[PDB]
């Protein structure tokens, strides 16, 4: 159903997903 | 520096004596072994032409060619075991480079079983033959005759650092104790005291403080043979009274000992620049955090202020705060390369010892950071610091660190529900086991020498990944296994105690046993426990499992307050157990058209025990039941416990990166700690510290805001429940709570949640089709269940309650029936006369449907069915058409479930503003930001000229810069990035320098700004990220949620539009254009959330792509 109509639209669009602190220098003795 | 001259005078030995006699060749012995110790640290080869190992195998042979003369074996003795000792110095020297060349090459976990293993079986023996050697000397009455006996206790020395960084304690405990007795012979008071403290220190850390006790006054009889000026004085007298104040922690003499710790804290000698010293901070920083871990009732409240005034207000913070301080001595020490894959030793005796001692330290500082961070709730973090472990024990090549750095990733990949890598990880496991030594370990006698059954370590190793294993089985759906591995690990954990109880007396040698047993296996016990009381939980048939709850019970409370979150836990088991109408019902003003007195005093306790430092599971869990039992019965504390259930690992986040903020030493700051703090409160009873310390936070929600919470009450920890609980907060307006139960209704509250995965799955799998015909199919099928779905909300769940969440009418109109309609629906019925509800539902009195009146009039008035219903529909129809409603930003809040439904699109909450923040303290820090002159867009206006956008990071959406190239380009003002991906200075310095943030691409770029960049930096721009979930806090599991948005949030954020659900491209570019235009046309002074609402309808599938946008923080709007 809806098949001829189907046809009209758009072609398909594609998804908007991938699918794929520093140590301190303490003071020397 | 001392390496030319040795090298050159023990060369100038070398060429100075003949080989052929005995002695000739123990000498020459002699010097290759300190010709090793030279070259083992020091590059002269080209100038030695030897190395290392190759000097040391020749001493060795040389060595094992003499005969003694009866008079000199002890020297021969002493040789020996030198030898061996640097032989194993050496070869580890050698694996530590070889290991750094590798990451070198690779720059995994694969090499976990890669390691030789075949050398530590030899490695291992070359210790152990130098510990018996150096035993044998120094275990007879006669004084040893060796040449030099300070060598010795040097050598006793690193002996005992290398033992403790190999994972073996018990070891070290002999030859810490052969150093007291060197000391002793040698009558040196200061290494007596050093030895004596590091033997308790070591005692206590396994958990037997009687032992430890002697041994500290045995260590403070030494600290008065010596003299009262010198620096060693000082540090050895302040670290036996840290250890006094450790020790009285363990004792149940807290309040004597807080006093220790405050004198230890306030003494300005714990702050000179020396190494020394910076080891010592150490301790006294984790003493800080076993202070902190206790409860409010085993202390005072003065204390408890004294303690947390100079810092440290959370546990984590302390270890944390331990961690930095043990790399930077680690950078001190031994350069950098072991830390880090991107400074000489100058060993001088102590840095020997200390550099050993310093990677021991920082092993065990991470092991207790990561069992801390994960029992709260911090999984990631927790993951992290194992990670940073398992690289640092994999450079060393020692299996046992190995071994428990991957059982605690296991035990966390299970907490984040993936089954797959956790069984990775166990079997990595049971290989180094069986290297060390279907689980072979178990079916030991209960005493045995075995490697993994004599050492403490390996045998909480073996238990700890029973324990995973077991909830490895019980999440695979495969029970009874992990019933009974579950019941393994709770018969062997006393077993194992008892075996190092009798290790340590045959070490120590004391005559009397330990008066108390080590506690160092009770956390798995407790653990264990509370997986049998859960399990029996949803299986009441059993009465072993039911009885278990007692055993665990008595096992928590018979230690207080050492297994506290376990008793919460176990209590909360035990509250539940007892709720199986519902009881709640008659504790609120409302029901859809004793034991419970018991419960909530055991609640109570339970909040008690860990309100200072909750979990976030038990506690919400334990917060929103606690409400269930108590209804309208006290409305302020059931809002209290509402609001004390929903985000809580954010609060702990936020804690610590406020601490981070004051560390980097300012009144907004300081009154945002107060606000956060779990603990700023007076004493008292129930009130004081819940409903006072609430209603203190309560007096300050901003005037005009609404502020509701939608929290889903659970029936059983671990699954969605089916009761719904929402409080509508309010200035000058007491709590409304009630209940909204659905699971009487025909479309229950899980029923929705399933729905909202069956969509997801479909649009995952239709992503994937290339007929335009199928494609468009599964697309127009999915939106109308979506748009199915968002009416379902309006229609079932929230029913007679959407007048709770549309803004109440304030007008003096509501005052006619807020006490007309209780003189007789009292009389017809109702149980708790509430008065608010009468008022919170008058606004928009034509929107009001006699359907809705029907609900409202039933659940208000049960009994008599003929006034309960026409009293209140005759009355609320006299009232129609009454007024018009003013303007009052909401900002729902919602749980870790109810986050992902749609909530905005609900078709009574499309014209209001509407947005959602994580919880209440964050409104109100909002407020403390906004006074101080700070967060400038929710003072002045987001600018229009200064936003910064990225658009297509990657050459991958044509489509898309197509669109937005020119109208993303010509904007005036604007800078961004288009093709290429932008360097992480560009994009931090968007989120801080400018005022707005479009993100145009795949996710929320979490490839070129990750949630740690972002918490490093303050946010001045408004979030408008438009891509897939770029607003969604994926729930990995039980755990709460994560996503970027809950770390924009945290740096200040104003507001934060980012996509729900999965989006397409050109639907949700029509979403962007249309709000772009609606709002950056409209003008000075325009509301976003305006034209989101009205920006909805631009996408063609007008729920499925149109309702996926959601907000996040305050309102925002132009200047
Ligand atoms: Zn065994």
């Amino acid at each position: 159903n809806l098949d001829e109509f189907l046809k009209e639209f758009e072609n398909p669009e594609v998804p908007r997903e991938d699918q794929q602190e520093e140590p301190s220098r303490l003071q020397e003795s | 520096d001392t390496g030319q001259e040795r090298f050159n005078i023990i060369c100038d030995l070398l060429e100075l004596s003949p080989e052929e006699t005995p002695a000739g060749a123990w000498a020459r012995a002699t010097h290759l072994v300190e010709l090793a110790q030279v070259l083992c640290y020091h590059d002269f080869t080209q100038q030695t032409n030897c190395s290392a190992l190759d000097a040391i195998r020749e001493a060795l042979q040389l060595l094992d060619s003499v005969r003694p003369e009866a008079q000199a074996r002890d020297q021969l003795l002493d040789d020996k075991a030198q030898a061996l000792l640097w032989l194993y110095i050496c070869t580890l020297e050698a694996k530590m480079q070889e290991g750094i060349e590798r990451d070198r090459r690779a720059q995994f976990l694969y090499s976990n079983i890669a390691f030789n293993l075949a050398a530590d079986a030899a490695q291992s023996k070359c210790l152990d033959q130098a510990l018996a050697l150096w035993k044998e000397l120094l275990t007879k009455g006669q004084a040893p005759a060796v040449r030099c006996l300070q060598q010795t206790a040097a050598s006793l020395q690193i002996l005992a650092a290398l033992y403790q960084l190999v994972a073996k304690p018990m070891q070290a405990l002999e030859v810490l104790l052969l150093l007291r007795i060197v000391s002793e012979r040698l009558k040196d008071h200061s290494k007596a005291a050093g030895s004596s403290c590091h033997i308790t220190q070591l005692l206590l850390t396994l958990g037997c403080p009687s032992y430890a006790q002697l041994h500290l006054e045995e260590a403070a009889s030494s600290l008065k043979h010596l003299d009262q000026t010198t620096d060693t004085y000082l540090l050895l007298s302040l670290t036996c009274d840290l250890l006094r104040s450790q020790l009285y922690w363990t004792h149940q003499k807290v309040t004597k000992g807080v006093s220790l710790l405050l004198s230890v804290l306030r003494d300005p000698a714990l702050q000179k620049s020396s190494k020394a010293w910076y080891l010592l901070r150490v301790q006294v920083l984790q003493l800080v955090a076993a202070y902190l871990s206790l409860p409010s009732n085993n202390l005072s409240h003065s204390l408890w202020e004294q303690l947390c005034a100079q810092g440290w207000q959370t546990p984590e913070i302390a270890l944390i705060d331990s961690h930095k301080l043990l790399r930077s001595i680690i950078l001190l020490l031994m350069g950098s390369d072991i830390l880090s894959t991107q400074t000489s030793f100058l060993d001088y005796g102590e840095n020997l010892v200390q550099k050993w001692q310093v990677l021991s330290e920082v092993l065990s500082c991470s092991e207790k950071l990561v069992c801390h961070l994960g029992r709260l709730g911090s999984v990631s973090e927790a993951k992290a610091f194992c990670l940073e472990a398992l690289k640092l024990t994999t450079k060393l090549q020692i299996p046992r660190q190995c071994a428990l750095f991957l059982v605690l990733k296991g035990e966390l990949e299970l907490a984040r529900n993936d089954i797959d890598l956790c069984q990775s990880d166990l079997q990595q496991v049971l290989f180094l086991l069986e290297s060390c030594t279907i689980p072979n370990f178990l079916s030991h006698s209960p005493t045995c020498d075995c490697s993994l059954c004599a050492s403490p370590v390996l045998t909480a190793v073996c238990l700890r990944w029973v324990l995973v294993t077991a909830g490895v089985r019980l999440a695979m759906g495969h029970q009874a296994q992990g019933l009974d591995l579950l019941q393994v690990v709770l018969k062997g954990c006393p077993e194992a105690a008892e075996r190092l109880t009798q290790a340590l007396q045959a070490s120590l040698n004391h005559k009397t046993p330990p008066s108390l047993v080590p506690s160092l296996l009770d956390e798995i016990l407790a653990q264990a426990y509370t997986l049998l009381a859960l399990e029996g939980l949803n299986q009441p048939s059993n009465e072993s499992l039911q009885k278990v709850l007692q055993s665990g019970l008595k096992f928590v409370a018979a230690r207080i307050p050492h297994l506290e979150p376990w008793r919460a836990s176990l209590l909360l088991i035990w509250a539940l157990t007892k709720l199986g109408t519902q009881l709640f019902a008659s504790s609120w003003g409302w029901q859809p058209p004793s034991t419970l007195d018991s419960i909530c005093d055991s609640l109570s306790v339970a909040f008690r025990g860990i309100s200072h430092c909750p979990p976030s599971g038990l506690y919400a869990h334990l917060c929103r039941f606690l409400a269930l039992c108590l209804g309208h019965r006290d409305p302020y504390a059931t809002a209290f416990l509402v609001t004390e259930s929903v985000s809580i690992t954010c609060r702990h986040q936020l804690l610590t990166h406020l601490h981070r903020q004051l560390s980097k030493q300012d009144v907004p700051l300081a009154r945002i700690q107060r606000l956060f703090s779990f603990r700023a409160l007076e004493s008292g009873h129930f009130p004081q510290p819940e409903k006072e310390s609430f209603q203190e936070r309560l007096a300050l929600i901003p005037s005009g805001v609404t502020v509701c919470v939608l929290a889903l009450a659970t029936l059983q920890p671990g699954t969605v429940g089916n009761t719904l609980l929402l409080t509508r907060l309010e200035k000058d307006s007491p709590p409304v709570s009630v209940q909204i139960p659905t699971g009487q209704n025909k479309l229950h509250l899980r029923s929705v949640l399933n729905e909202f995965d069956a969509i997801q799955k479909a649009q995952k799998e239709n992503s994937s089709c290339t007929d335009k015909r199928e494609w468009w199919t599964g697309r127009l099928a999915l939106d109308h269940r979506m748009e199915v779905l968002i009416a379902s909300l309006e229609k079932s769940v929230l029913g007679c309650w959407k007048g709770l969440l549309l803004p109440s009418s304030e007008e003096p109109g509501p005052a006619q029936e807020a006490s007309r309609l209780q003189e007789l629906l009292q009389d017809c019925g109702w149980k708790y006369p509430d008065r608010t509800l009468l008022k919170i539902m008058l606004s928009g009195a034509g929107a009001l449907t006699p359907q809705d009146i029907q609900a409202l009039a039933y659940g208000l008035c049960p009994t008599q069915p003929e006034r309960a219903q026409e009293l209140l529909n005759e009355a609320v129809g006299r009232l129609q058409g009454l007024t018009v409603p003013s303007n009052s930003h909401l900002v729902l809040v919602l749980d870790k479930d109810l986050q992902k439904l749609p909530w905005e699109s609900m078709p009574s909450l499309q014209a209001l503003p509407v947005t959602r923040l994580p919880s209440f303290r964050f409104l109100l820090s909002y407020s403390i930001i906004k006074e101080y002159g700070a967060s400038p867009v929710l003072s002045q206006g987001v600018d229009p000229r200064s936003t910064f956008y990225v658009l297509n990071p990657h050459n991958n959406l044509s489509s898309t810069e197509e669109q937005f190239r020119a109208n993303f380009s010509s904007e005036a003002g604007w800078r961004g990035v288009v093709g290429e991906v932008p360097r992480p200075e560009q994009v931090q310095e968007a989120l801080t320098k400018h005022d707005l943030y479009i993100y145009a691409g795949h996710g929320a770029g979490a490839r070129f700004l990750d949630g740690q960049a972002v918490l490093r930096l303050s946010c001045r721009a408004v979030a408008l990220l438009f891509g897939s979930s770029s607003a969604a806090l994926a729930v990995h599991g039980n755990l709460e949620g994560a996503g970027i948005v809950l770390k924009y949030i945290m740096a200040g954020c104003p507001l934060f539009l980012g996509n729900l659900w999965d989006v397409t491209d050109r639907d949700i570019d029509r979403y962007t254009e249309a709000l772009l235009q609606g709002w950056l046309g409209a003008g000075p002074g325009a509301p976003l959330l305006y034209y989101v609402n009205q920006a909805r309808q631009a996408p063609r599938l007008k729920y499925l792509i149109g309702a996926a946008p959601i907000a996040y923080g305050l309102p925002v709007s132009l200047r």
